[PDB]
């Protein structure tokens, strides 16, 4: 299977941006449907940003999720720009990649953020 | 000659019901002994023909689906059958001709954070055709009112993501679906496995 | 993807007359020293077939498929690799590739975007553009096999290999018949007479409509290579007297 990877992780404080991108490793077809999460220490299963050609993204924060997607090197980046103390959650990325199978959905282990 | 149902029935891991893996096998030998005698398969029913004498039957065409559910809607498998995973992720026509096996997994499909690696799909304008997967995700909108962007009222994703934890018990079972088609086609009879 | 290879200067071919060619097992029933009759598809004697000599001068031309055709080839190299079969070739018609490479042999069943002019070949061979074709989208059979007795690289000289193959779909299932007729030393003009009775190779499963077809030969240009001939005809259906032998072959047939 291919192993998906969080890098950018790390303390941030409010008001600054942040890059988190997952890179893939292994048998990979090309990238297919992602899709970003997050999940407080305290709140349930939420659908952040992701796709939906058309991209959808969370509430009041369609200007400050920006990603720029990359086929050569079959990983895209996401950036948060301008990020919030209410946002501490950690980002899962959820991958439907084409491999010898004839899909694999992975999730991300994630990177936790603390943003106070 | 063996058909190679081995990595089917001995996946690693079982894709997402809308995800629904299938796959088409032709061209072989599939004798029917060893999955029947595989002793942990719980469940096993078939639709079209005896189950015990598949292999003296030859056909053209084998279709596998491969998928988990819970324990408590694994009779939602039935053709026809009501619920949210038949209407919007994965539909059975009353004239399929097949066998179905179900099986436990609960002691590799249970996370204490909870299993929330499985997903389906529960919005759906147009009900699916039989053997149709729909992959568009779109912001869904319910009443006259436009939506567009945010989520919020008449806005919702139209996938919501399984529970399952160690904790849990009966009706909450991870349970491993398999699903096996063997519509009769003009092509030649191909597969099927050795007559004693 | 192919350059258009052009370099193409055709002449009017060439016809000989089939003096004991076209003769196959009928089936495999196993019989013994008896005269019996048939009734099938079949090539009729001292009619004309196509020849076709190459030695730059290049010739391969679309060829057109009718119920079976009776092919042979005359050489040391082997120079020809793979036939390709279908009806329209455009990405819309199921597509028959077969080749038998170096180390075996591929059959594909898919749907393709061939070259204007395909090839995989300069005395030295390279296997450039080997993959002819510009799509597999739809594939569905695939196939591995022993190659046919093909000897490998060759130096020009004489040409001792004779191979003759008999392709035809009926039933959907398509069958093909051959023998490999070495050390035939004699200078070649016209054909040789020679009693051969193709024997089975393989009955794929599989089955479209056919009604043309191509084979494959052995710097997208500047190519050099030594002569070869090579022949192609029609079959029809007539009828036949077999005589077989005490161990079981046939030793004469007569129309
Ligand atoms: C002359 O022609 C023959 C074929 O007729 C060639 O021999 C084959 O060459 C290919 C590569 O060129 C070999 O492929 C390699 O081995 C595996 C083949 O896939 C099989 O895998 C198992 C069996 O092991 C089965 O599921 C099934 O039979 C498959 O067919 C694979 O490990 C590789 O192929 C594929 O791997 C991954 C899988 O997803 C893909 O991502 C790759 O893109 C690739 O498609 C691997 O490449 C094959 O094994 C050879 N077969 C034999 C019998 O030799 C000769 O190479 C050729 N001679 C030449 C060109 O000189
Ligand atoms: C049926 O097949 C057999 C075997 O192919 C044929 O026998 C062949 O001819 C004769 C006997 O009929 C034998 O020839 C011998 O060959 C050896 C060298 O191998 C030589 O030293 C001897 O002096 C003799 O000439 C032999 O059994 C065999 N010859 C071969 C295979 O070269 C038989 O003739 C066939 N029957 C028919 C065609 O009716
Ligand atoms: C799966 O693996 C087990 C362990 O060896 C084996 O007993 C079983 O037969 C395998 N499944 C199939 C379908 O062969
Ligand atoms: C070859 O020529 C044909 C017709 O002249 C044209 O359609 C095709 O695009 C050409 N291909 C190349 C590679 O030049
Ligand atoms: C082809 O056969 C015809 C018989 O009608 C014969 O006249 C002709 O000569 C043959 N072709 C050649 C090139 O000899
Ligand atoms: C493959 O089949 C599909 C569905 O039949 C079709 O839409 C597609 O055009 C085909 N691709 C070809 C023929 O290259
Ligand atoms: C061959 O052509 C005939 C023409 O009527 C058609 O009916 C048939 O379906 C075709 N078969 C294939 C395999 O293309």
């Amino acid at each position: 299977q291919v192993q998906l990877v969080e890098s950018g992780g790390g303390l941030v404080q409010p008001g600054e941006s942040l890059r988190l991108s997952c890179a893939a490793s292994g048998s990979i077809f090309g990238i297919y449907a992602v899709h970003w999460f997050r999940m407080a220490p305290g709140k349930e299963r939420e659908f952040t940003a992701g796709f939906g050609g058309s991209t959808n993204y969370a509430a009041s924060v369609k200007g400050r999720f920006t990603m720029s997607r990359d086929n050569a090197k079959n990983t895209t980046y996401l950036q948060m720009n301008s990020l919030k103390p209410a946002d501490t959650a950690v980002y899962y990325c959820h991958a439907l990649i084409k491999n010898e199978l004839g899909f694999l959905d992975y999730w991300g282990p994630g990177t936790q953020v603390t943003v106070s | 000659n063996l058909c190679p149902f081995d990595e089917v029935f001995n996946a690693t891991r079982f894709a997402s019901v809308y995800a629904w893996n299938r796959k088409r096998i032709s061209n072989c030998v599939a004798d029917y002994s060893v999955l029947y005698n595989l002793a942990p398969f719980f469940t096993f029913k078939c639709y079209g023909v005896s189950p015990t004498k598949l292999n003296d039957l030859c056909f053209t065409n084998v279709y596998a689906d491969s998928f988990v559910i819970r324990g408590d809607e694994v009779r939602q498998i039935a053709p026809g059958q009501t619920g949210n995973i038949a209407d919007y992720n994965y539909k059975l026509p009353d004239d399929f001709t097949g066998c179905v096996i179900a099986w436990n997994s609960n002691k590799l499909d249970s996370k204490v954070s909870g299993n929330y690696n499985y997903l389906y799909r529960l919005f759906r304008k147009s009900n699916l055709k039989p053997f149709e997967r729909d992959i568009s995700t779109e912001i869904y909108q319910a009443g006259n009112k436009p939506c567009n962007g945010v989520a919020g009222f008449n806005c919702y994703f139209p996938l919501k993501s399984y529970s399952f934890r160690p904790t849990y018990g009966v009706g909450h079972q991870p349970y491993r679906v398999v699903v096996l088609s063997f519509e009769l086609l003009h092509a030649p009879a191909t597969v099927c496995g050795p007559k004693k």
